[PDB]
């Protein structure tokens, strides 16, 4: 949790926005993904957005690669093993974190080195169990703040959230919501666009996932290298 | 919220934030309609002169012969569409209208729902688009023919939810059963509650006494709960739900998550489900695809939890037999799905012939659709 | 005889002497039952709780839009079996019983009747054997499944008559329509007369005024006369019968002997028929095989003779269109046979939109059976 | 009509029963049938029973031989042309005699040399039009008297009938019904059986039709010759 804090510290001491690239865990298969992340990281990535099994095809891909919920936590540890600073975010669905006990899950998260977790299907109105269990094990509960947002919704995500807000920018600040992170970013223009917009950074969802599927037969990395490098540079200032 | 999104520990609104406003609006529109004598009037009127309601209560006298149990039948098959579905679909549509909707969103595997939606859309004049996968025939045509826009299930449910997500302002989602996220479960019951209400008044007339028990198959629980509802407060009468045992529970190839699943979180609700050891949602086998919902109504999971309702099971062969039997002894052809229910009643009496019991099974539909397969 | 075997110059009992006693016995059994409050009670009761009667009177409001004519629909498709047939079949069975019969004899081309007989037989427990030729599927199974004993038409009618001839003491013949020799024509009407009776009371409620006209397709005239009967005395309301024009009267490939046949003698009756220049009985083309009777009800030939009833026609395309139209605008799928009738009503209003007319067509059945073909 | 009378005269002056063999007109085709009858006649046949298009197959056969209602009356005349004495009976259905006028038909019958006509589907209860029109043109209206017969039915066929009764024997006589003719005769035993029974004779329906279909490819006649000869001899006394 405090990992994000740190990131938003050195990031500000450099008057530059954060660029968190998302990707599916063990998408291509396993070793490749373990590499993509390596590259994404040294390519410029400040934080990380790893989803557990376009995005759809990503899952289908991974699945066909024997990626059990246990195989990822292995990667999550491995990754963290080489990168003790880069923050790691997790994208999940209620059932998965609910499956074998809610706490058990979050507890296992603190054990691997995960910093924040966002349950795509858990609205602020049904997050208590997930929120507490997350805080308890020192994990930042990230909540999504969509367009049809409200004042109370804005107040709820600013109070319950932590680590960073998944994106207003003025009210979210007025409410003291963790550094909002804007997430339709595919060109360096949008990256810098958000920074200036007021967002502490941006997230490139499927945007990067494509670069991975448009070279499936050509182990691509160079494309990710540049793609990220560019995006990153755009955030600087 | 205005209503109670939970039935014990089952229920909730486990859907992306984006869809919360949609749901909130729906519950508001429903709570309002619920008390509008007009909305009622129309719905009632529509049910009456268009759908066929009330449904008859045929009293089987041939199959029961030889035993001491009288079997009554709720003719939900004598309804326009030949299935209880074409019931709540109307009230939902009427609702969509009351809300100002001009389009309807829906999905189906076999097509049973895709038709009801289509037929309900056409009459009420609403742009309707159904979502189907590969299981995609007689209904695809049936649906298109009715103006419908033909485009697994858990997957088909996502596409649907996705769409609606960004369009709910004009398009409305038509849940196929009494499952999903609040207030659907509560909505579909109210729009299917006349089944039991009629059953009560009817039986009270034919035998001036409530039934001993009321059997109803369960794929999602919409027809079951429709029959149960008005009898819940009547402790004397028992409520039996029947899930498809497929090839047999001990085989793994069945479809009864209510009693052999394991509470999980999906479909925007918290209830029993068919999932792997580590959380992966699975399918639910059964000869009748009309009962392939890998989950169940949260109010059913709760009703069984406090032991208010008993849920049993029935394999394919069991239903297949109860199917042919109805034809030969009553001249009625039931849905392979409806068989299951009726198939349990048979066993109930066959095992204890000297037992004096007055039960009534719910015939959710005709079998004309399952004639090809059963063949 | 006790009744009048003739409607004007149409009717009679043109059958081999051997079958006269059978017929005589039948009329006696019918005249007796007709006045038995019990027989009525059962028949009524059976119609009610088993078949579905009364049938709803849906008021089409979409198709008529744009014109000044209100189209009401008699939901004979909301009846068990999805066709008016499963109506008189019961009363005939009840009759067979009252007479002491243990078996039923019948025949069919498409199977629509073979089913009604089968379904009626099973419920009332009667050994039933249907006669089919080469046109012999979904119903053959449907029929067998229901205990029935599956074994052209004019030819199929002979085999049947032959059988019955030597067995009438135990087995009874179930005529498929309001045709054939006395007292069949008179019997099937009485066992199909509630359709109009209900229609009268219903419309009187919805519009406190009788309809302008009542349209009904005609294959044999059973459903038509069932609707007409109770309105005959009401001179104001018109009665329109619709025969299948097939590819067009001027093509020769049609099925309207009532207005383009020529009175002859066959099927044990004297009425218009489809025969060659020198007396050879012929067929009657139409997309809907449920309307391939090369003759018509003698009371229909008479009703048209004294100009009490008007009979029009409609080609295949006409019905095919009126078919798809109902689906898209009312969410109802009619029988290709029923289309014909509804197809005329459309034309009636389309030709004179400013014309204020309140008519009601008879929907003799669902279209689920014709979905494959219409496709 | 008086033709039958004559036949039952010389037949009695010989204390022997009558043997009328039935057959479909133009069954095999046309020339063959014109022959079968020739043989049947000189074979021993006293009367004739010609039906207009087992018996079923007979029709199907003829039909496939282009035998229009006009083609037969041609044969009926031809036949009568060579045999002025042998009585001729006709088996028809209402529609055929009704088609082009009832009288017109009967009138055409007297024109070809037909003696009696029986409408298989016209019961005594609906024969008036056919009865009168028949008598009018001097044609014997033959009515069938089945098993489930009555007293009134027995009285009706004895009064309305003529030429001969299509078969009790005591009542039919008591009522004065035209010489009753018994018609399941396939063996000489039944022939003589009827004679003794009281019947003025017997009729061999399909019995002979078979002999014609069991040699369809072998123009059979010899079989008919004997078959009839036998049957006939059995009637003698
Ligand atoms: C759709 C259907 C069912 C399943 O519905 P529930 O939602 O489980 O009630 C059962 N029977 C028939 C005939 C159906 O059409
Ligand atoms: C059998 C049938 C008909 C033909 O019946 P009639 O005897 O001509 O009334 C017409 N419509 C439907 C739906 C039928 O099933
Ligand atoms: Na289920
Ligand atoms: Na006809």
């Amino acid at each position: 949790m405090e990992r994000y804090e740190n990131l938003f510290a050195q990031l500000n001491d450099r008057r530059e926005g954060a660029f968190v690239p998302f990707v599916t865990l063990g998408d291509p298969g396993i070793e490749q993904s373990l590499k993509i992340i390596d590259t994404l990281i040294d390519a410029g990535a400040d934080a990380l957005e790893l989803g557990v099994p376009t995005i759809q095809n990503a899952n289908l891909r991974a699945f066909a690669a024997g990626v059990t919920p246990a195989q990822c936590f292995e990667m999550l540890a491995l990754i963290r093993e080489k990168h003790p600073t880069i923050p790691i975010g997790l994208l999940m669905y209620a059932n998965l974190v609910f499956n074998n006990g809610i706490d058990a899950f979050y507890a296992r998260c603190e054990q691997v080195g995960v910093d924040s977790v966002l349950v795509a299907d858990v609205p602020v109105e049904e997050s208590a169990p997930f929120r507490q269990a997350a805080l308890r094990h020192n994990i930042a509960p990230i909540f999504i703040c969509p367009p049809n947002a409200d004042d109370d919704l804005l107040r709820q995500v600013a109070s319950y959230g932590r680590g960073y807000t998944y994106l207003l920018i003025e009210k979210l600040k007025e409410y003291h919501a963790a550094p909002a992170l804007q997430g339709g970013i595919s060109s360096p223009e949008q990256v810098s666009a958000a920074v200036r917009a007021g967002a502490a950074g941006a997230i490139s969802g499927s945007a990067i996932v494509k670069i991975i599927e448009k070279n499936l037969a050509s182990p691509m990395l160079a494309e990710l290298r540049s793609f990220v490098s560019a995006m990153k540079a755009a955030s600087r200032a | 919220t205005l209503l109670n999104p939970y039935f014990g520990e089952f229920g909730g609104m486990y859907v992306p934030q984006i869809l919360m406003p949609a749901l909130n609006q729906l519950e508001e529109a429903f709570v309002r309609a619920q008390k509008d004598p007009e909305f009622q009037a129309q719905f009632a009127d529509l049910l009456k002169n268009y759908a066929g309601r009330p449904t008859a209560l045929t009293k089987c006298q041939n199959i029961t012969a030889g035993t001491r149990t009288t079997l009554y039948l709720k003719r939900e098959d004598l309804l326009h569409g030949g299935a209880h579905k074409t019931n709540q679909v109307l009230g939902q549509a009427l609702l969509a209208k009351r809300m100002g909707k001009s389009e309807i969103i829906a999905e189906t595997g076999a097509g049973q729902h895709g038709v009801a939606s289509a037929l309900a859309s056409a009459l009420l004049g609403l742009k309707c688009r159904i979502y189907m996968g590969a299981k995609d025939s007689p209904n695809v045509f049936r649906m298109r023919l009715m103006g419908a826009e033909v485009i697994t299930l858990k997957d088909a449910c996502n596409e649907a939810l996705r769409d609606w997500s960004g369009s709910y302002e004009t398009a409305h989602y038509m849940l196929g059963t009494a499952a999903g996220p609040h207030p659907y479960p509560t909505i579909v019951r109210e729009f299917q509650r006349m089944i039991g209400e009629e059953t009560k008044a009817q039986i009270l007339d034919k035998e001036g006494r409530l039934p001993d028990a009321v059997i109803a198959c369960v794929g999602g629980g919409s027809n079951a709960i429709g029959m149960f509802a008005d009898f819940i407060n009547d402790t004397s009468v028992g409520l039996i739900g029947v899930e498809p045992g497929g090839h047999g529970i001990e085989t793994g190839e069945h479809g009864a998550p209510l009693k052999h699943g394991r509470v999980g979180i999906y479909f925007g609700m918290k209830a029993p489900m068919m999932q792997t050891a580590d959380g992966q949602i699975e399918e639910s086998y059964s000869i009748s695809a009309g009962l392939d919902f890998p989950s169940v109504g949260p109010q059913h999971a709760y009703l069984n939890s406090i032991g208010r309702a008993d849920y049993v099971s029935i394999t394919d062969d069991e239903a297949l037999e109860a199917f042919k039997t109805l034809c030969r002894h009553e001249g009625i052809i039931p849905a392979l799905e409806s068989s299951h229910a009726l198939a349990h009643a048979l066993k109930m009496m066959r095992e204890q012939p000297e037992k004096e019991q007055l039960l009534v099974v719910n015939l959710s539909g005709r079998g004309d659709k399952d004639i090809f397969t059963v063949h």
